[PDB]
């Protein structure tokens, strides 16, 4: 995974705090997706932090 | 991301948690387009690119007295393969892709240079297995000798004053050591031999080439002849030592069992080191065989410009003070020159030659650099005659004993300046091999001022020839005498109610300093060079004189002024006499050794408005040293009281844990930034497969890691400490991470309180997760 490029940063900005879902940006950091995918269709949800 | 050297070519990188990336296992050599014979010596990370230098084992190089051009590659050999730094990137998982290459060009030789060069003598490498005995050498002419004559003892008193030797004590004084016999002496187009004396008093022959080629290498096969295969060699080994394992091992080139000639061993061990700044590129040499010059690399250089380097012969350093400097100079040989042909360092107007370079490193846009002087002094070439024929003209310069206290008023001090003074003196119910007296002072009460001269005498001044000479040790005098064994081992104190140990100027002295952008276009400057030599001058630079322990050595448990009787014998008292009981994977214990040296930046918080504290730690035997900065003035730490040593540097010996670790064996040094810590990675592949004796190795297999860490207050802490009058200093501890078996290829710091060890059992990779404990480590079974 990329720590080192926007995980170096808390994990305050990584999530909206209050919908408490991941960005849409971060998504394909943290996701193994098919060819020609529509990121819409998913969404990640914060349990903990 | 994590880089791992998983041989001499390639490179794979790892991530946080220990795992090596897919397809990320390069081949540098190919990349950087270079041929088999080459394998990475250096790596570095500048910027966020990979730094790397380059160097084949196909390189030859030669050096013919004639011409303009006077160093050069063999091309005729097929041996035109010039070291090579080049930047990666990545243009990603990881890709690497070249950026910039440089080439490093052999360096520019002046007529001035030429005549020092023509005559220049180097003394075969120092090894694993070299005993105390090797490197001893027959005992000089005394120094009414050399003036005098024989049968003119009763005259010295009168006759001294038309000798320049006004009130000088040491009628009796060693002016050096006959090159006769011992360890082999070899001129640049020269090469040395695989055996080496077991008593440099009876054994070797010298710096006569031709009497060893002609009778004595025929004796040295037959007594030590080497292995084949298995087994322990079946020779005598009672006269020689077949030391070709430990010359390999150090770097030594070969044709078959023929080692290179010394210019193409000095070209290969120069280029050892990098260091990289915002502008420039620096090359340095290895701690097993002296430097004589070294590389500054312009970043902005044409990718087919060719880089010259710099002779050190050229660098002006800064010794601490300007005696300190002389000291030096005096000895490297004599001026005048009412001969011609009598061209050495000093009468052609160089400075110190060679360095033994422990390394290299870069902090805030500065270099910063240390290691040992190489000895290197002049020596008689008449051929018919004079008395100093065929023998190095060295002395002790130690501090004599009625010497001001205080450390400037101790190395200022004029004992040993211009001539020899030291022998053997008895005072009291005890002696000393240091000179009691200095200046007007006698034991009667004062007399005249004491004069000291070169062992060269006015009436054979014309029909002399003093030539210039580099050892492989931190050693000038090799003679067979007392006094070098108390100057090697820091055994000369004063008498005085407040004891301090007496320092010697020219034997056992370690140097280190901080370089800034201009000072390295200055060397640049100086390399670039078209008619004469261009000076260069290093300002921020300091010298220390360190000894190696006292109790490395068998017969020695304490250093003060007295000296017990037995401490007086022979067997305690001479080079071939002294026994070696060092752990440090060195057969001798008497030349020192430094390696490693690392800088890093403190993660502790400075006062506000205070630049961030950074310092460097480098390793020498019996013990740990730590360099000392400024960063307000990017200069070296200072302190008003010049009685107080320069807190610039100071040094913390090892215990048996430390002491332990063969220092021939290092392998990489590293800093964490968050932790503070150095981390000193020793391969015990690195190990010779046969020692002296031909006798296979058995503990060639495994690794050691030592931790390294700040000790004392430190600079800008609060407003306290914005100045210091101590030296803030280091500590060497054995991590706890070691093995005897595995073979050892990297070590990730996983993440301040974790790190992880790759290694192979078998052929199978495995990772060892250990838990630090800030410094100290553990295995933990759970963590795979």
């Amino acid at each position: 995974i990329d720590f080192n490029r926007l995980f170096t940063l808390p994990v305050t900005e990584l999530f909206d705090p209050n919908t408490m879902f991941v960005y849409d940006q971060y998504v394909p950091l943290l996701v193994n997706l098919p060819s020609g995918f529509d990121q819409a269709s998913i969404r990640l949800k914060v349990i903990s932090y | 991301t994590f880089l791992v050297k998983e041989d001499s070519k390639n490179v794979t990188a790892y991530t946080p948690f220990a795992t090596p990336i897919t397809d990320s296992k390069s081949d540098l050599v190919s990349l950087a387009q270079l041929d088999s014979s080459y394998q990475i010596a250096d790596q570095t990370i500048h910027n966020t690119n990979l730094f790397v230098l380059f160097k084949s084992r196909d390189v030859k190089v030669k050096y013919e007295s004639s011409g303009s051009n006077n160093i050069s590659f063999d091309s005729t050999s097929q041996g035109e393969k010039p070291s090579y730094v080049v930047e990666f990137t990545n243009s990603t998982g990881i890709k690497w892709t070249m950026v910039k290459k440089y080439q490093l060009d052999v360096p520019n030789v002046s007529s001035d240079m030429n005549q020092v060069l023509k005559n220049l003598i180097l003394e075969q490498p120092l090894t694993k297995y070299t005993l105390n005995s090797s490197l001893a050498k027959e005992k000089g002419k005394t120094q009414r000798e050399v003036h005098l004559g024989s049968g003119q003892a009763n005259q010295w008193t009168s006759q001294r004053n038309q000798h320049d030797l006004n009130n000088n004590p040491s009628p009796n004084a060693s002016t050096g050591f006959k090159l006769t016999t011992g360890n082999a002496y070899r001129k640049l187009s020269e090469s040395w031999p695989i055996y080496e004396p077991i008593d440099g008093t009876k054994q070797g022959k010298g710096k006569d080439s031709s009497g060893w080629s002609s009778t004595e290498e025929n004796e040295a096969k037959n007594d030590a002849p080497s292995v084949s295969g298995g087994g322990s060699s079946s020779g005598t080994f009672n006269k020689y030592l077949n030391t070709k394992q430990a010359l390999e091992s150090i770097g030594i080139l070969f044709d078959d069992q023929t080692p290179r000639n010394v210019i193409t061993q000095l070209y290969y061990a120069s280029t050892s080191k990098l260091a990289v700044t915002n502008n420039h590129i620096v090359v340095m040499g290895n701690s097993f065989l002296p430097s004589m010059w070294y590389w500054v690399v312009e970043r902005s250089a044409q990718e087919n410009a060719s880089n010259k380097p710099t002779w050190f012969a050229n660098t002006n350093l800064d010794w601490g003070e300007d005696k300190q400097k002389q000291f030096v100079e005096n000895q490297l040989g004599y001026k005048e020159t009412t001969s011609t042909n009598s061209h050495n360092f000093h009468s052609k107007s160089f400075t110190q030659p060679a360095y033994l370079i422990s390394g290299i490193d870069s902090v805030n846009d500065q270099i910063i650099f240390s290691g040992f002087k190489a000895g290197s002094v002049g020596y008689d070439s008449s051929s018919s005659s004079s008395s100093t024929k065929d023998q190095a003209l060295a002395w002790s310069t130690t501090t004599s004993l009625d010497s001001k206290t205080g450390y400037k008023d101790l190395v200022t001090n004029d004992t040993g300046l211009n001539g020899p003074i030291n022998g053997s003196f008895s005072i009291q119910d005890t002696f000393s091999f240091v000179v009691p007296y200095s200046g007007n002072h006698t034991n009667n009460g004062t007399t005249g001022p004491i004069k000291t001269a070169y062992p060269v005498k006015k009436d054979q001044k014309s029909t002399v020839k003093i030539n210039s000479l580099i050892n492989a040790t931190p050693l000038n005098s090799y003679g067979d005498e007392g006094i070098g064994v108390f100057d090697a081992l820091g055994l000369n104190y004063n008498f005085k109610s407040n004891q301090e140990r007496l320092p010697s100027r020219t034997d056992q002295i370690f140097v280190y300093g901080i370089v800034s952008p201009n000072e390295l276009r200055s060397a640049k400057s100086s390399a670039d060079s078209t008619g004469s030599d261009t000076k260069v001058n290093w300002s921020n630079t300091q010298s220390r004189y360190l000894p190696v322990p006292y109790n490395y050595s068998e017969g020695i448990i304490d250093a003060d002024g007295f000296k017990r009787p037995e401490n007086r014998g022979a067997s305690v008292t001479t080079f071939s006499g002294l026994k070696s009981i060092a752990p440090d994977g060195f057969a001798n214990s008497i030349a020192n050794f430094s390696v490693g040296l690392k800088a890093g930046i403190d993660p502790n918080p400075v006062m506000s408005g205070k630049k961030a504290n950074y310092g460097a730690v480098v390793l020498t035997r019996g013990g740990v040293v730590r360099l000392n900065f400024n960063p307000g003035n990017d200069s070296l730490l200072s302190t008003t009281d010049n009685n107080i040593a320069p807190i610039s540097f100071s040094f913390t010996p090892f215990t048996a844990a430390e002491s332990a670790v063969d220092l021939t064996t290092f392998k990489e040094v590293t800093y964490n930034q968050e932790s503070g810590l150095w981390s000193y990675i020793f391969d015990s592949s690195l190990k010779p497969s046969h020692d002296g004796k031909q006798t296979p190795v058995t503990d060639n297999m495994g690794f050691s890691v030592i931790t390294v860490s700040r000790t004392g207050i430190e600079l800008n802490q609060d407003q306290a400490t914005t100045t210091l009058d101590v030296a803030p200093s280091a500590l060497a501890v054995q991590s706890g991470i070691q093995s005897t078996t595995q073979t050892l290829t990297g070590v990730l710091p996983l993440s301040e309180e974790f790190s992880a060890v790759i290694a192979k059992d078998s052929d199978q990779n495995k990772i060892d997760i250990y838990k630090n404990n800030n410094g100290l480590f553990e295995i933990d079974t759970q963590l795979s």
